[PDB]
């Protein structure tokens, strides 16, 4: 109930913690409240007077409806629902027309293209449920991806555009500076940022001009900085530098206290400047911040100058004439291929000199041919321009919805090994989603010298640089693959929670989080090998292991190969029979006869056997494989998911070991355990394989747990979040735990007495 | 003609008709044809049906072959032309007479209304066309209007995808079109006893029925809001037992409590118009109905629909979006005439999307609707040399057509923005670049840059914000399941699935998903008590048990597996 | 260096309905603002004229024919809509038009009661036939800018009359242009010319006053 | 310097924050106090407002104005 | 015809800036007036600044003063802050020396009979040990913002220094719309305008200015026919 929908218009105009919300539909929804209020106010006497009332639509209640709207937040809802942030609130406010107004830059988050889609409203009713959409699901407080860490709320193809041109630098432009010498002083300078406007509205100054003015308000950037004050500051003093009036401009839509800046604001940049301005400021600015970029963004998008015609679009016509030669060249090889003259190779590779040419062709004429001020140009520049793979995040979902902090901190000193941007004289590509927000399990200290961070640090981004300067190439970082909490995982294993920028609070469902970080690229080598690594499946084409150290003797048979290893043992060789020359060796450079082999490197490039390397490297070795598995597929498409993501869904397939005999069955949980053997076991097997009878009946194979179920005559605790949310519970998770639903809220006896 | 087997012995067919109809064919992707082309069948008949100003050779035959046209048999001339009807007196001395269809609805609620083209007096051919369809002007395929383009991005209000409109297709009704809705009731024998419809209603003011005849049906022309009455309807009832303050007020009041039920047709909701006719079938004299049924009564009702802010259009290159805004005729951007610009579309689709086309009616557009008259007298520029003699010179608004796979091609185009003619004072508005410095209607100063401008011909398309719209507090229950429905007066409730609980778990928000899965849809008893809080204005009460799960057990008890709830205390409950 | 030489206002004329105005002189980027100032208020805030319900005999909505004529009901309200008129009395009045016979029913078969006028009697309404009779009212209302059909469930005023939507607006199409001269030796100045059009129910200088009537009295800073 | 807040946004989470664990706790801390300032006003006495409330302010945004003048202390389970 | 309810109110920011906010309009009036307050009050109020000035050493000197740390450019945008009105309405030449180290305020130039300068403890320039200054100052009345005139382009004044002017005492303007609820419809007009103003007049002072210059400025076009029945806008 209290619900609806309807297509959904843009909203330019909106602050991004509001919603544009049809008055009718606003109507019906707050129809019970809205009521009472018509009562009290005494414009009806009774309520089948006031039922009436609102459904004819009487004048009298459009003024009540502001009321009991003010300050009541609804929740927008845009299907299909990836991740958490597929669901938001919004203030809403009374607009007309028949659609719904949605803030511009949440079209992110909702994938929401205007294209005609609808969008639906939930209207949260008692205190906990408003509460949870003004603290947990407000808009302006989730900026972050929960993913990546990314900012997502950060303009987009419009307002990219539009800032791209208010900070570019056009050379002499209308006011441009000239160091005027011996007859005229100066005349580029500026006294104020206001004069300037004033001399832009004027024909006298463009706002892409090389000018240089003295400013009193913003700040200076850090190097310029020191020189000039070094000890005081300029909230009211005063400098100078030279800048187009525009980049001013734009520093103005900055906090205060942030430093200029003074760049050809491009796409990549922005995620630069919003990333920072996060670290170092609380939500509501950034929130703010993104809003005043948004106004600035449009309206010189309109400004810009930037529409399509004949012209742009015209496709060079010497373009087209060029290729004969080049198609008659690589046919004219052709000829000369059958006649005897090819050499077989050379003719081949050749024609893609030939067609090698075309290439370099079009890119000679291509900036020269379309004049550098081209607006197809200026958006490239700039930057702006199913059910499947939701069938995999069910199974992902299922086998991790329990896993929630559940303590702050587990004391554990295990830990495993970052890479840490090595093989410098370089910063490693994978550093942002391997090494960035974590937390340190052993001190990190350069020798010799000084520990450059102390354990337990939160390893942000301004940390990492620091440390690169003491040549560390290695860093121990807690992980919840090794954590040790009895139930759930702990906060300061877990780390910084993607959207807070903070500490993960206890209680988050880190499990659900990250099954949908991952599921949602997962509709975006593909989805077959993600699903053939979740559920622990032989590879497809089976890549063989190192199973001693020692050196390697390589061998061709027919159509087949042999890998003898002969152990520093030395003892008993290891021979790898026989191998399809169809999957060839593996690379350092390409493996030779005679190289060191380690206790665990693979032999050949393909799959190894996640079953394989588990018995032979042991379980901490295998979650780092899978991840490193899983993360390369993804990172392929260009999709940043930190690890700690993929690491919650692997800390749950070897949760269990197999006994099955010391005892009656195997796969007893590690921690309810007489020797054992460490298990890999898929999700979906893992899934079912949970404590909760009921959990694993709504999931899969119903008929057959059931009545394994009956037989044992199980009993079900209602721990995990699936049952209770089934009977109507409050889930064990977020405002559900014990610790946060019996809060006694009491004033203080100091407060009363005013 | 050449068989499929024929192909091999010896050595713009391509196309499909509604596929032939988009101008500039070639220069889209293939993907964006078939695209364009549904949405061709996916408009809806305006009420002018203008046709377009640039389009292919298509149109004429693919209008009058649909059907819904009305084409002369036999060479003659017409005798008498009324709205109703038209006749024409052949030379052979036969006579043939058309009546033509008036508001008809169509299947999906379309208007199918005809337009009679001819005159009296007037001479006609065997084959030709007499009256104008639904979607035709004088022969062709009218499925839009042609209207004047601005492609810059004009304050995010155009974002992404979305369309600003002048408030000039409001007030001139060029985007109006009429829908009409079809309403039915019958009267059939019951198992009590006999349904019977009357204005007679069981409890009711007398200005609910000021809309009813003797009958109790709605009278002809009348207007309805939503959840007025259309058919007044009444089935038996009983035994009623009647609750004691009920009957109290029955005495004192002296109303006597009827032994019939209401049931009674009323407008659904978020539905309004007027009422065109009413078609009765009475058991009492005539009319096979079904057995049971004793008389059946059906209500039109049709609306002028103003194009509104939410609708969607789209052109015939697949391009389409929803009007974002409507701004007044005055704050609009507007060419030197004072003349403003209808609609305001955004560049940002264009990049390597491609849908090239689109840009090129629009200038062609803007051909057509201005004149032209090439330069060559000594020159005869050789861009023209493979252009065909007499096109070099046409008059305002005139029409073309450039056929798929052979229209006009691209230095033809160039030449003709070229030679533009003035609007009336001697002037030029569009350069050869088809751009024009525009002046922003808000605050007066013009647009920097020149701003490319046009006549595009563009769509409303089938699906309207009207019908879209959906809202509810509380409303019908299903039987089996308590989750709500809407069947009848919509009032259907918006469903929350996995998904959706996913990210609500994600949040880390208890309650809220516990609200939205017990109180809101399956708790009996707690739906009615957080409706009785909120009046009261009291705190919302605590949840119940869905009563999705109760059944559950039963479910599984019809299995024959006994299933114990096992409290901590207790030790069995029956939930009851 | 104050140029003071107050603004002066001329009047002209190109063609009847027509005329445009020059104001200088001016500051420098006043007259792009100031134009469009007064734009946007002559295209919405001039008083008409204009024609609220009508009402036809034989007919109770919009949607039917009348045997006899060409056009059907909602194709005669789409031409009366481009009618132009002027009242010059408040308090709503009727006119009428009955008309029968073979010919061309057009807007000067109307009558219009006294203190009204039909200004393009020329415009083609509907065309009649032998059995074509067309009797037909109009109610006259005064009011500016542009108002959907007030539709009559708002009002009581019955099934019978038929609402239309009403257009007050005199003024036809409005555009305007500066020729500021930037004077390197001396005297940088502005000055415009508006091109005001009217639809022959009030003349230009009749608008352009009352469009400076409303921004004069608008601009009340002065509390 | 963050400037003022508009209606819901108002107070700022950050600031709210300090005065509890998590956000899950405000979200308890300020909704107990929600049912309770909704009881007073109508009738194990009832306290509150303990800050001069708005013109027609809701009693949950009359919660979180409490909690960011630290006019309360809670105590976690 | 009779608009139901213009008002206006101010709230002030600092000493020299405020906030105006005109509630409710009919739209879209926001913007047809919005965009011509900002234009009148910025360069329509009448006001009195610094055209050209003449320095004793600097004649063909480019950028460099002897005993004062402030150079050529420096010294120019830090003079045109100097605020000051007059009545002669004609190119006065005001005076400025001081001897000896020390810091030169708006207050040592002395200012000849009919000129007040508003802001005496501006900063001019440091001066070196053991140093002197000599400048002259042109000052004229002005309206709107007027950049620097070519000094002569005929014989000449040898040493003469045009500098932009700031003639209007509103240093800058700008305007934001917003929709109000009028009971009937979401969309009326609410107009905010920012001035931030020199200490000669004070906002609410320097909108009437503007709010008269554009009442009689549009006062022509009514006297044309002076009863087309516009608007009333009430009492
Ligand atoms: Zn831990």
């Amino acid at each position: 109930d209290y619900s609806g929908r309807s297509v959904i218009v843009v909203g330019p105009q909106l602050k991004l913690h509001q919603c544009g919300l049809p008055k009718l539909m606003a109507l019906e929804l707050f129809k019970p409240f809205v009521m009472k209020r018509l009562v009290d106010l005494n414009h009806a006497q009774n309520i089948k007077s006031a039922k009436r009332m609102v459904e004819r639509q009487r004048p009298q209640v459009w003024d009540v409806l502001e009321e009991v709207i003010a300050e009541h937040p609804v929740l927008l809802n845009r299907a299909p629902t990836l991740h958490r942030l597929g669901i938001q609130a919004f203030e809403p406010q009374l607009v007309e027309g028949k659609a719904i107004q949605l803030h511009p830059l949440v079209c992110e988050a909702f994938n929401a293209d205007f294209d005609g889609d609808q969008m639906a409203v939930h209207l949260p009713l008692s205190a906990e449920a408003q509460a949870e959409a003004r603290i947990l699901m407000l808009s302006s407080n989730n900026i972050l991806s929960p993913a990546s860490g990314k900012p997502l709320a950060m303009p987009r193809l419009d307002m990219v555009t539009g800032l791209y041109y208010l900070t570019t630098l056009v050379e002499g432009a209308t006011g441009e500076y000239q160091a005027a010498t011996k007859d005229a002083p100066e005349q580029g300078v500026y006294s104020s940022p206001a004069e300037a406007i004033m001399a832009m509205d004027r024909g006298a100054l463009s706002v892409r001009a090389k000018i240089k003015v003295r400013l009193t308000e913003l700040r200076p950037p850090t190097d310029l900085e020191a020189q000039l004050f070094e000890n005081g500051w300029k909230p009211g003093d005063a400098w100078t530098a030279e800048t187009t009036l525009g980049r001013v401009m734009f520093n103005e839509l900055l906090p205060k206290s942030y430093p200029f800046v003074n760049e050809q604001m491009h796409k990549k940049v922005q995620a630069r400047i919003i990333n920072d301005l996060a670290e170092r400021f609380p939500m509501i600015v950034v929130a703010q911040t993104v809003d005043k970029l948004k106004d600035a963004g449009f309206y010189w998008a309109t400004r810009s100058g930037v529409t399509v015609s004949m012209a742009d679009v015209l496709v060079p016509p010497q373009k087209q004439e060029i290729l004969e030669r080049h198609e008659a060249e690589a046919d004219a090889i052709e000829r000369k291929y059958q006649r005897g003259a090819l050499n077989h190779t050379e003719r081949n590779e050749s024609l893609v000199k030939i067609w090698q040419d075309a290439t370099e062709e079009v890119g000679k004429a291509l900036e020269e041919f379309y004049p550098a001020d081209n607006p197809i140009i200026t958006i490239v520049k700039s930057g702006a321009t199913t059910a499947d793979s939701g069938y995999l995040t069910r199974r992902l979902v299922d086998v991790s919805q329990d896993v929630i902090v559940r303590e702050h901190d587990c004391e554990t000193e295990r830990g495993i090994n970052v890479t840490l941007a090595e093989r410098g004289p370089i910063r490693d590509a994978h550093v942002e989603t391997s090494a960035f927000a974590r937390t340190l399990a052993t001190d990190a200290v350069d020798a010799n010298g000084n520990v450059i961070i102390e354990r337990g640090h939160d390893l942000g981004d301004p940390a990492i640089d620091a440390l690169l300067a003491a040549g560390i190439t290695t860093v121990k970082v807690r992980s919840v693959l090794t954590c040790t909490s009895a139930t759930g995982v702990c906060a300061m294993c877990y780390g910084r929670s993607m959207a807070t920028g903070k500490l993960v609070d206890i209680g988050e469902a880190v499990g659900i989080v990250a099954a949908q970080s991952i599921g949602e690229p997962g509709t975006q080598g593909g989805l077959p090998r993600v699903q053939e690594l979740f559920e622990a499946r032989v590879p497809r084409n089976k890549a063989p292991i190192a199973d001693v150290a020692g050196r390697v003797r390589l061998e061709e048979s027919d159509k087949f190969f042999k890998i003898t290893i002969v152990p520093d043992d030395g003892g008993e060789e290891v021979v790898y029979d026989k191998l399809s020359k169809r999957q060839r060796l593996r690379v350092i450079g390409v493996l030779s006869d005679g190289d060191h082999v380690e206790v665990g490197d693979q032999l050949m490039e393909g799959a190894a056997d996640p079953h394989e390397v588990l018995r032979v490297q042991g379980p901490r070795e295998v979650q780092i494989h899978l991840v490193k598995e899983v993360q390369e597929v993804y990172r392929a498409q260009g999709v940043s998911i930190h690890d700690k993501h993929i690491e919650v869904i692997v800390r749950q397939m070897l949760r269990r070991v197999t006994i099955i005999d010391f005892l009656p069955g195997s796969l007893t949980e590690r921690a309810e355990f007489a020797a054992g053997r460490p298990v890999l076991m898929g999700i979906t097997k893992a899934s079912l394989a949970t404590d909760s009878w009921l959990s694993a009946a709504s999931f899969q194979e119903t008929t057959r747990v059931l009545t394994d179920a009956a037989i044992n005559c199980r009993s079900d605790k209602l721990n995990g979040l699936k049952e209770n949310v089934i009977i109507g519970k409050l889930i064990p998770a977020g405002t559900g735990i014990s610790r946060y639903r019996n809060i006694q809220v009491q004033p203080t006896e100091e407060a009363r007495a005013a | 003609y050449l068989t499929a087997d024929e192909e091999d012995r010896h050595v713009r067919q391509m196309v499909s008709v509604a596929t032939a109809m988009i101008p500039f064919l070639e220069h889209d992707d293939a993907n964006r044809a078939l695209m364009g082309a549904n949405m061709q069948r996916q408009a809806v008949p305006l009420v002018r049906s203008e046709a377009p100003l640039v389009g292919t050779g298509m149109e004429l035959r693919a209008a009058i072959d649909a059907g819904d046209v009305v084409v002369a048999d036999k060479t003659g001339v017409i005798e008498e032309v009324s709205a109703d009807y038209i006749t024409v007196m052949a030379d052979d001395g036969t006579r043939q007479s058309y009546r033509l269809r008036k508001f008809a609805r169509s299947n999906h609620g379309t208007c199918a209304n005809q337009r009679p083209i001819v005159d009296a007096g007037q001479r006609v051919e065997a084959g030709q066309v007499i009256a104008d369809g639904p979607c035709t002007q004088n022969g062709e395929m009218a499925l839009g209007k042609n209207l004047l383009v601005a492609i810059m991005p004009w304050e995010g209000h155009n974002y992404e995808d979305a369309i600003i409109l002048s408030n000039r297709l409001v007030e001139e009704d060029v985007l109006t079109s009429i829908h009409i809705e079809e309403h039915e009731i019958d009267a059939r024998d019951t198992k009590l006893g006999a349904e019977e419809i009357t204005r007679d209603i069981p409890n009711v003011s007398d200005e609910v029925l000021a809309d009813l005849d003797e009958r109790g049906i709605v009278r002809i022309g009348a207007e309805v809001r939503d959840g007025d009455i259309l058919v007044g309807k009444v089935t038996p009832k009983g035994e009623t037992e009647l609750t004691p303050e009920e009957r109290l007020l029955r005495a004192i009041f002296g109303e006597k409590a009827r032994e019939v039920r209401d049931t009674s047709l009323k407008v659904p909701h978020g539905e309004s118009g007027k009422v065109i006719g009413i078609r009765v079938f009475s058991r009492e004299d005539d009319d096979e109905l079904p057995a049971g049924v004793n008389e059946l009564v059906r209500v039109y009702v049709a609306q002028k629909r103003k194009i509104s802010d939410g609708d969607k259009l789209a052109g015939r290159h697949g391009n389409k979006g929803v009007i974002g805004k409507i701004l007044p005729v005055e704050d609009m951007p507007f060419l030197p005439d004072g003349t403003p610009v209808d609609i305001i579309l955004n560049t940002h689709g264009v990049p390597r999307r491609m849908n090239i086309g689109q840009i090129l009616e629009t200038h062609l557009g803007w051909v057509a609707k201005a004149g032209w008259n090439i330069d060559v007298a000594a020159g005869v520029p050789d861009w023209a040399s493979k252009l065909p003699e007499e096109l070099y010179s046409a008059p305002a608004d005139s029409t073309v057509a450039t056929p798929v796979f052979d229209g006009a091609q691209e230095g033809e185009l160039a030449g003709l923005l070229g030679s533009t003619l003035p609007n009336r004072d001697g002037e030029v508005m569009v350069d050869a670049d088809g751009k024009s410095t525009l002046f922003d209607g808000r605050s007066g100063e013009p647009f920097p840059y020149p701003v490319t401008v046009g006549y595009m011909y563009i769509l409303k398309l089938h699906h309207l914000v009207d019908d879209k719209i959906h809202a509810r507090s509380t409303g019908p229950y299903s039987m089996i399941t308590q989750q709500p429905l809407g069947g009848k007066a919509q009032f259907g409730g918006q469903r929350f699935g996995e998904m959706e609980c996913w990210a609500m778990q994600a949040y880390g928000a208890a309650y809220t998903l516990q609200e939205l899965l017990t109180i809101k849809s399956d708790d009996t008893v707690g739906r009615v008590k957080v409706y009785e809080a909120i009046v009261k204005g009291e705190n919302i009460p605590e949840p119940g048990i869905p009563e999705s799960f109760k059944v559950l057990l039963k479910e599984l008890q019809s299995l024959c597996l006994n299933v114990e709830v096992l409290s901590s205390d207790g030790a069995a409950i029956e939930m009851r | 260096m104050l140029i003071s030489q107050r603004p002066t206002l001329s009047e002209e004329t190109v063609a009847e309905n027509r005329s445009r105005f020059v104001i200088e002189p001016l500051e420098p980027g006043f007259g792009y603002t100031l134009g469009n100032s007064l734009r946007r208020t002559l295209l919405s805030s001039i008083p008409g004229a204009a024609v609220t319900s009508i009402r036809i005999d034989g007919v109770l909505h919009e949607f039917t024919t009348v045997p006899g004529v060409k056009e059907d009901v909602t194709d005669i309200i789409l031409n009366l809509k481009g009618l132009v008129v002027s009242s010059d009395d408040d308090e709503p009045v009727t006119m009428y038009l009955r008309k029968q016979g073979p010919g061309v029913v057009t807007a000067g078969d109307i009558v219009p009661p006294a203190g009204v006028t039909v200004h393009n009697p020329d415009m083609h309404i509907a065309t009649l036939n032998d059995k074509g009779k067309l009797e037909v009212e109009l109610v006259v209302e005064r009011g500016r800018g542009y108002v959907p059909a007030v539709q009559n469930k708002a009002s009581g005023a019955e099934i019978g009359r038929i609402p239309v939507d009403s257009i007050y607006s005199p003024v036809l199409k409005v555009t305007y242009k500066v020729e500021a001269t930037r004077v390197e030796q001396r005297t940088d100045f502005d000055k415009l010319i508006i091109d005001v059009e009217t639809k022959n129910s009030i003349s230009p200088r009749d608008a352009l006053a009352s469009a400076g009537g409303t921004l004069v009295e608008l601009f009340g800073l002065a509390r | 310097a963050y400037d003022t807040p508009l209606g819901i946004t108002n107070p700022p989470i950050d600031e709210l924050l300090s005065r509890a664990s998590s956000k899950y706790a405000l979200v308890i801390y300020a909704a107990k106090r929600a049912r309770q300032i909704n009881d007073y006003y109508n009738q194990l006495e009832y306290v509150g407002p303990l800050v001069e409330p708005g013109l027609q302010e809701k009693p949950l945004s009359i919660a979180l104005r409490e909690i960011h003048g630290d006019l309360l202390e809670h105590t976690e389970g």
